[PDB]
């Protein structure tokens, strides 16, 4: 029997600062166990100050994004060059997804960017079109490995303030744009030891007001 | 959804510093049999891309009628058919993502996977994959089959990463492939000796090798090796 | 497992029908009233599988009283049954059947006769003096059978039925959380409240 | 259906600079069902420490099973059993039941009473020996597990920051799982004293 | 999950959990359950779903379209019918949801329906939904009578989530509360399960099984 | 997997292929698949690789115990033995056996064991995947006392077309020729047997 | 798993890469592939971990009494029959395959085994899921007549082509050379091209971060005197 | 069978056992004691596949009025529960396992406790306060956990076990035909004859 | 089913033989496997005789429809006819049909379509379950421009052998050959070949 889905692997990241948002994911793409690349770029600029990305079944997460960057360009053509506001951007993907609710798109997509206050904004999707706006997101297949590490050292849960044992909190400071990285590199440092499917390289992709900057890491290649 | 019948198997292919080299032996097998000894699974568009097809044959026959169809369209009112206006390598490809993508969604894939190697206007080196999926990916080495557990590890020893594509010159990179299928043709049993090779290159164009065979193989130290453990004799 | 029960005395109909809705594991309603009017002297209780059941049953509803205003005139509790079951008649061999089984018990004012009528989901049609679907006549009909007489009040049917609810209480698995009794009469349709 | 995942759990196992830490969560259920938070799965012989996570009944079978074996070990060789040797011990005794296993997640830790040298070690349900230097993992959170002690844990950790380290990679990992949780506890393992802690986590 | 709704003196009360989970995997613990469907009506979310993100955000769109035709707000009963007659043309399809179209209109009151999509439709004063709806259950139906206060009825719901979210390994996160009047819906915050479980426990004096 | 024994006027001469394959994987391009049960008795092994080296085992066990007690076994004997096998383990063997041996009495003889576990004795006999594609061939030019140098020819250009056509089959032309002469070991390569 | 063994002019070498895996997760980063049966006979085990561990250890253990038994040094064909009888006898279900190597009064050896009890003998021969990238290498550069040094070279290349290329093989390269009138030298993480980069941060806690609820010593003294 | 309960309190140990007996379709039996004394003071209640369920208890039964006679003796409750859990982790890799689920309610003379234990057929064995087997517990354990203390008196705890059947009654699909309630304390055991 | 089409010299000649086969129960041992699409453009069918009739049928009623208003048709023209219903039907029919046909541009060619719907041009091609037994046989002894009595000799032995190995193959070997004379039918009975 032919099976039409297939899993590329790769995982993504994306965290949400004051007035930044960044969208991380390794380059590496597989089947089984064999590497395909080593650098296939999995995360997007899709215009409008918006960065996305589609981690899971490559062809799917290439058709969606590529379907997306177009419904960017007519809602420009279609509504006076007006911006997309990662809101909009979300609810558009949500209908792109659940448009295929009976025969989906296996991805776990992930956006980043800033909302119409300038605060930085993840939102988080799944296979079949459910979004919800989030602080802190991973994806893909080192997800389980990420999250937990992102509750404890972005949010700070579990942890409280010495001398009191349990009965005040650790309060929830604002993460710098390099403080957030150092995060991203030890998440998928740490991601790469563990899980086969994870490594050769991290690509980040940082969206902030100016516009979109991109930095590469290297990855271990086992 | 089918089953593939009559089958072409690894299609390997990497790049160097001025272009591509992609390879494919011209055997059709028939399952275990190995029906067809004279199969073109290497298929030419224009001087500047060649889609090295594996997987099932009627559909790689099917893929090279569309591509001849693609090459009459572009003409069709198109007085910069053989200049500016020229099929590109990423014109060819995209085109074939797209009903390798489609098909699948059909629930009717074409049962292949497909490596189109070519250079760009700007003299820039093309080689994607695609296959019945609708998958895609790029790399400096691309195999199908076996060739991706086999030859990519060889041809990966020599252009291990981008930076390493304009120190790799094309009798390295060619040596690289040739090798590569000796040894395919050693370890894979639906291969067989003879190949046809294809070298696009951004100065010298399109060369074409029809009629290779392996040769330099090491079979010597068979006569040595006597039953499969206790044996003496 | 659902119980509706349906019993044809002298001059009405009695349809009872179980005030229980459970989705699985839980009881999530106690008072739920399995039941349509389709016409002033025609009442249709229902029973099957979930979400068909009341779609059914308000699609006849609509259909009936479509037919009452264009005519201005009610269908007898005979034409009706035989509309319902070339529904589920036609219904069987469609791409996604209607699961419901059905009591029509109707007052048919021409005559001046009480008719109940039996039809499953496949549309099979009987017109009965009392009737059940599901399980729930496995215990019942060895009452009805005894016990039944034609000629019977609208209080003696009550108590036969009484009759019957208490060994379904007694002998099935299934607590049921009573039954909603209903009255089809000369005069129409009625609840008896307090049973 | 899938036993080691009916009644869920997890332990986890640290080395530090003279001292051994292991840690397990306190639930025991069926499937969604909560049943007990008292239920632990770090046992003791002597000084040799072993977690088990997976089905239930064969975590209290096992621990019966090597009580009863270092309990003769000691008896004849007039001495407390040791984790490398225990390790064998635990191994040797799940591969004899090769086609017909405990559906278990063993952790061994401890610290070798001559050498003084911190001991860990981990094993799959027949008996195969994972012995770490930095940390073993074990339960329906191995995954989550594996993900906080790559990024938290570093070597040399003096026993009450070792506590810290281990106590962060239980208690987050487990609020990711949906069958761990409902308390846990830390054992830390020096020499010649042992300091168990029990920590305050959520409830759900 | 874990969802209530029901029906009391001072209109209704909603409480729902916040987890999603992917088999034994915690995806989020920040879900909103209850779909804000306009200011007046509420709908709730349960069972391996989020179907209804899209198909209640679409009923608010229909629910936009009807009082714009008909000059007056929709019905809870039309509203809800909408929703109902919408699945059963999904029937067969796909998983398994279930929800309640929460809100109090002047003809009908406050008034819940529990929609499902094996296309059931059922109005009623009290309902739970979820893989912990029958621990939800057993706090709500000892605990509740028609003259509740709002603050007294509210806690309830909240307890009531609370119970769930501590047994069942697939509730909890967070509580989201709601309280309905015809005058709209309002929102009770949202209380942090590792934080109100303590909270609630050493107040109340219950759960004297957990130690603390 | 491609097979032969053939009988000729000196005795008996055994060929086989080289390849041992897991799938479309190669798993070995040098195998020996004619292998020893007595000095002069061998087989060719087809089928499972596990299967046909556990029973040749067991066999060359049997005959070695067989020769101290009661001196040299007949070619039929060794045949018996591995039809014990084959037959009463037909429900868990895959094995494609081929026996052949040189007495002096009875001269070159040549017993085939297919699946089943039955006993076929034949002038020659062809096995493995690859026996299918030279059936017709191997029919057409098969001659009874033929001559060393013939026979060698029709083993090579017969095992050459097998290899050919069949996937399972390849590598190097193993052979062993059994006559009163002795045990002479002969191996053919690619390049020579290819061009044929 | 990448497992290959190589011959050379006066002896055979094996190599081995060190990751082991369940499903996509890596379960230990340095495990320990290349296991002695006998002092001048060691093997490289693939497939199921405890299977390879448990297999190996019997016959060595057997392959010691018999070898105290004969007053003869043990052989490599008596560890490879008596390998292959047993995993025949359980019918592939004990799934180890493995690449056994040797010295011995025979001579130097070098065999394969797999789970379902064939034996393969060569010049050069790999297995595991990184056997295909290993082979690749082998096939390329391998001649007869090596030195010591080229087999080395050449083995752990041919595992490397496995740590790059399979996602089942990875980390470090065990390497154990037996040479002919020698001890054999177990070379221990012969190649480390794997180690872990500087994290960009410390995540040491401050102390007293976590919420306690209850402290208590754990008695594991035995029971005292007075 | 269906629905077993135990709730452990101050001096006492309570356990609450379905009357209902259901092969298949009809409700056979409204008053069978789904229970075994092992010794005076521990009481065994079990729940599981037909059959099984009394041939395990009078089993267990038998060995702890064996060991009782042999040591003229008293088994501890705690003795009692690990010596069934071993019987049952015996059985469940056994060519036909025991499906049985019990609840062991005893009072040790010796510490002056009561003990409540609960096993599954799995032989997974835990000390409680209150406990429950199969979907007993969906319903209950949210009652139990509000309401519960360890100081309670064994009038409070029928009164917190009332609260619970109440709520079974209500929510539960099965008519399970009320439980019958057993004491274990100091004194011995005996049965609450109204409830 | 035997099916063969070789080219030489004057043209092209198809070979078959007779046997049609429901399980082991022979149906028809006369049946006609060469069959006629237009006046020198013949092909062998094999596999489902339902299928490869219902195709021939449909092929000839396009070359018949062809030639109304082009004129004849080259013989490629006619396996791309045959082609396109065999690829774009692959999941509905079991078809191997051999197209051979005479131009006198072309002179003899042969095209060979196997199940997938590729199409594959020969200088000779075998097809059907007893083709597999002469693979060996026929790439031995295939020569390019034989003779007329040359190529008869080739496919009666070649289908001689097809038939004695292969169960489904059997009865009277018939012959069609295409040159520019014009087609003759052949026709060779069991005495005749079995004995060769
Ligand atoms: B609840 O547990 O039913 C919950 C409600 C949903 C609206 C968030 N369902 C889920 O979390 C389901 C899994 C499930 C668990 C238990 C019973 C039924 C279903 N998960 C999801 O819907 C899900 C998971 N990952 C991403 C997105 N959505
Ligand atoms: B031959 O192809 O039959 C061959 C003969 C064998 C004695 C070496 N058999 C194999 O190659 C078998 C598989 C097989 C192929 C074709 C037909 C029947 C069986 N191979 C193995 O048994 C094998 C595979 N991988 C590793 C070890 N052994
Ligand atoms: B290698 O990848 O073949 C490797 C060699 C082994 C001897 C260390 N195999 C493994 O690591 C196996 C793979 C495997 C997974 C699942 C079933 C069987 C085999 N892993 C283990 O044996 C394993 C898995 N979890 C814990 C410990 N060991
Ligand atoms: B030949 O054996 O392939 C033959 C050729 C056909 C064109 C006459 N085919 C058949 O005999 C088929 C069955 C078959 C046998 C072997 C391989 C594939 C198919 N027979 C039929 O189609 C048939 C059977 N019974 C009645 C009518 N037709
Ligand atoms: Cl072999
Ligand atoms: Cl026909
Ligand atoms: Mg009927
Ligand atoms: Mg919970
Ligand atoms: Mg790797
Ligand atoms: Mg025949």
């Amino acid at each position: 029997q032919f099976n039409p889905y297939g899993d590329n692997g790769g995982t993504i990241l994306g965290i949400a600062g004051e007035d930044f948002a960044v969208l991380a994911g390794d380059t590496r793409n597989i089947t089984d166990y064999s590497i395909n690349s080593r650098y296939e770029p999995k995360v997007f600029d899709c215009g409008d100050n918006i960065v996305m990305s589609a981690n899971g079944f490559a062809a799917d997460g290439d058709a969606l994004v590529k379907r997306f960057k177009n419904s960017v360009k007519w809602y420009h053509f279609d509504h006076n060059d007006k911006k997309l506001s990662i809101n909009s951007a979300a609810r558009n993907i949500q209908h792109l997804l659940y448009g295929k609710r009976f025969f989906p798109y296996y991805v776990h997509t992930i956006i980043a960017g800033l909302d119409e206050d300038g605060k930085g904004a993840v939102y988080s999707f799944d296979p079949v079109g459910s979004y919800e706006r989030e602080q802190c997101r991973a994806g893909g297949a080192a997800a389980s490995l990420i999250m937990p590490f992102l509750d404890n050292q972005v949010n700070f849960k579990n942890q409280y303030e010495p001398g009191t044992n349990g009965k005040v909190k650790k309060p929830l400071k604002y993460l710098s744009v390099e403080e957030v990285i150092k995060l991203v590199r030890d998440s998928f440092t740490s991601a790469t030891e563990r899980h086969i499917q994870v490594g050769d390289g991290l690509e980040i992709l940082i969206v902030t007001k100016d516009g979109v900057r991109k930095e590469f890491y290297e990855l271990k290649r086992d | 959804t089918q089953q593939p019948i009559v089958t072409g198997t690894s299609v390997i292919s990497m790049k160097y510093d001025n272009g591509v080299i992609i390879a494919a032996d011209n055997l059709g097998s028939y399952g275990s049999l190995l029906r067809f000894n004279g199969v073109e699974r290497l298929i030419p568009v224009g001087d500047n891309t060649v889609v090295g097809i594996s997987g099932d044959i009627s559909d790689m026959q099917h893929i090279e009628r569309l591509l001849k169809d693609l090459v009459t369209e572009n003409a069709y009112d198109n007085p910069l058919a053989d200049a500016e206006e020229a099929l590109e390598p990423s014109y060819i490809f995209e085109y074939l993502a797209t009903v390798m993508y489609q098909r699948r969604s059909k629930m009717n894939p074409l049962w292949n996977a497909i490596i189109v190697a070519g250079v760009q206007s700007n003299g820039d080196q093309f080689l994607r994959y695609v296959n019945l999926l609708g998958v895609t990916y790029s790399s400096p080495t691309l195999a199908t089959g076996f060739g991706a557990h086999m030859a990519n590890p060889l041809l990966r020893k020599v252009v291990d990463r981008e930076s390493d594509i304009p120190k790799t010159t094309v009798q390295v990179a060619e040596e690289a492939i040739v090798n590569a299928m000796r040894v395919l043709y050693y370890r894979d049993a639906r291969s067989s000796r003879n190949f046809s090779l294809a070298i696009i290159d951004k100065n010298t164009g399109l060369t074409f090798k029809k009629n290779l065979q392996v040769e330099n193989m090491k079979w010597d130290f068979a006569k040595d090796i006597k039953g499969y453990g206790t044996q003496k004799i | 497992m659902d119980i509706i029960l349906g019993i044809r005395v002298q001059d009405s109909v009695i349809l009872a029908s179980s005030k229980a809705v459970t989705r699985g594991i839980s009881v999530l309603k106690d008072s739920d009233d399995k039941t349509r009017q389709l016409s002033p002297h025609t009442l249709m209780s229902f029973a099957g599988e979930a979400g068909d059941t009341v779609q059914f049953a308000e699609y006849i509803q609509a259909n009936i009283q479509l037919y009452s205003i264009r005519e201005d005139y009610e269908l007898s509790p005979q034409a009706v049954s035989s509309f319902v079951r070339q529904e589920l008649a036609k219904s069987i061999r469609s791409r996604r059947p209607y699961q419901v089984n059905v009591l029509i018990g109707g007052y048919d004012k021409k005559k001046n006769k009480p008719e109940l009528y039996q039809i499953d989901y496949l549309g099979t049609k009987v017109e009965l003096p009392y009737g059940a679907h599901g399980y729930s006549g496995f215990y019942t009909f060895s009452l009805l059978d005894h016990h039944y007489r034609p000629d019977m009040t609208t209080e003696e049917g009550l108590d036969l039925l009484k009759l019957c609810v208490q060994e379904l209480e007694k002998r099935m698995p299934m607590d049921f959380k009573g039954v909603i009794v209903k009255i089809v009469d000369k005069d129409g349709i009625r609840q008896v409240d307090d049973f | 259906s899938d036993p080691s995942s009916i009644n869920g759990g997890i332990v986890v196992a640290m080395t530090g600079k003279d001292c051994v830490a292991i840690a397990c969560d306190l639930r025991l259920g069926s499937q969604s069902l909560g049943v007990s938070n008292k239920f632990e799965k770090i046992f003791h012989y002597g000084h040799v420490f072993l977690g088990i996570t997976g089905l239930a009944t064969d975590v209290t079978t096992l621990n019966e099973m090597f009580r009863y074996k270092t309990n003769l070990y000691k008896l004849k060789e007039e001495r407390a059993i040791e984790p490398e040797t225990f390790t064998q011990l635990v191994s040797s005794s799940l591969y004899e039941r090769r086609f017909g296993p405990y559906f278990v997640g063993p952790v061994v830790a401890g610290i070798n009473s001559k050498s003084g040298k911190p001991f860990i070690a981990g094993f799959d349900l027949i008996g195969c020996i994972d012995e770490a230097k930095d940390f073993i993992v074990s339960g329906t959170a191995s995954d989550q597990l594996f993900g906080m002690c790559e990024s938290l844990y570093e070597p040399n950790l003096e026993p009450e920051d070792l506590f810290e380290t281990i106590s962060q990679a239980l208690l987050n990992a487990a609020d990711r799982d949906a069958l761990s949780g409902w308390g846990a506890v830390v054992y830390i393992i020096k020499k010649d004293e042992v300091v168990k802690r029990y920590l305050k986590m959520r409830q759900d | 999950t874990t969802t209530l709704a029901f029906r009391f003196q001072g209109g209704i009360i909603v409480a729902v959990d916040s987890r999603a989970t992917a088999g034994n995997w915690v995806a989020s613990q920040t879900v909103k359950k209850v779909i804000e469907i306009n200011p007046f009506l509420l709908g709730t979310m349960a069972g391996g779903a989020a179907d209804f993100q899209f198909w209640e955000t679409w009923l608010g769109s229909q629910c936009r379209l009807h009082e714009l035709r008909e000059k007056e707000r929709i019905s809870v009963a039309a509203a809800s019918k909408i929703l109902s007659n919408l699945v059963y043309q999904y029937k067969g399809a796909g998983l398994s949801m279930g929800t309640m179209i929460c809100g109090y209109t002047r003809k009908e009151g406050p008034t819940i329906y529990y929609v499902d999509s094996d296309g059931t439709r059922l109005k009623g004063d009290i309902f739970c939904v979820g893989s912990g709806q029958t621990f939800a259950y057993g706090v709500l139906d000892s605990n509740y009578k028609w003259d509740l206060s709002v603050e007294d009825a509210l806690y309830l719901g909240k307890r009531s989530i609370l119970a769930a979210a501590h047994r069942d390994a697939y509730s909890g996160g967070s509580v989201n509360l709601y309280h309905v009047t015809e005058d709209g819906w309002i929102y009770h915050g949202n209380h942090d399960v590792g934080e109100l479980f303590w909270k609630v426990k050493e107040e109340e004096g219950s759960f004297n099984n957990v130690i603390g | 997997t491609s097979i032969m024994a053939v009988t000729f006027k000196d005795g008996v001469i055994l060929g086989a292929d080289s390849r041992t394959t897991t799938g479309a994987y190669i798993a070995n391009r040098v195998t020996d698949k004619l292998t020893r049960v007595h000095d002069k008795i061998w087989c060719c092994r087809s089928g499972s690789a596990a299967d046909t080296q556990a029973i040749a085992d067991i066999v060359q066990y049997h005959l070695e115990l067989y020769t101290s007690q009661y001196g040299t076994p007949s070619t039929e004997t060794a045949a018996s033995v591995f039809k014990e096998l084959c037959y009463e383990n037909k429900d868990n063997l895959t094995a494609g056996i081929i026996v052949a041996g040189y007495d002096d009495k009875n001269k070159g003889e040549v017993y085939t064991i297919p699946l089943g576990g039955s006993v076929h004795k034949l002038p020659y006999a062809i096995a493995g995947s690859g026996s299918t594609f030279i059936y017709g061939y191997c029919d057409k030019n098969f001659r009874e006392n033929m001559s060393k140098e013939e026979t060698v020819d029709f083993i090579k250009h017969s095992l050459s077309q097998a290899i050919k056509w069949d996937g399972s089959s390849g590598g190097v032309i193993r052979m062993v020729v059994l006559t009163a002469a002795g045990v002479e070991r002969l191996i053919f390569y690619p390049d020579e047997y290819e061009q044929l | 798993t990448t497992i290959v063994g190589v011959k050379f002019n006066n002896g055979v070498v094996i190599a081995a890469d060190t990751r082991s895996t369940q499903g996509p997760i890596v379960a230990d980063k340095n495990c320990a592939k290349l296991h002695r049966i006998s002092p001048k006979i060691w093997c490289a085990g693939a497939g199921t971990a405890a299977d390879t561990e448990a297999v190996t250890q019997l016959i060595g253990s057997n392959i010691e009494l018999h070898s105290l038994y004969t007053s003869r040094e043990p052989r490599v064909v008596s560890a490879l029959q008596m390998l292959k009888q047993h995993l025949f006898k359980y019918q592939g279900h004990i799934g180890a395959y493995l690449i056994v190597a040797g010295v011995d009064p025979t001579g130097s050896h070098l065999f394969s085994i797999h789970a379902h009890g064939s034996t393969d003998v060569g010049y050069y021969l790999s297995l595991g899921s990184g056997s295909l990238a290993a082979m690749a290498v082998l096939e390329s550069h391998w001649k007869q007549d090596l030195t010591k040094e080229e087999a080395i070279k050449l083995a752990s290349d041919a595992i490397q082509a496995g740590i790059w290329n399979d996602l089942g093989s990875g980390s470090n390269v065990d390497v154990c050379v037996m040479e002919i009138g020698k001890d054999a030298e177990y070379l221990r993480n012969y190649l480390t091209p794997n180690v872990r980069e500087e994290k960009q941060k410390s995540y040491k806690f401050p102390r007293g971060t976590t919420a306690v609820l209850k402290e208590s010593i754990v008695n594991i003294c035995d029971i005292q005197e007075e």
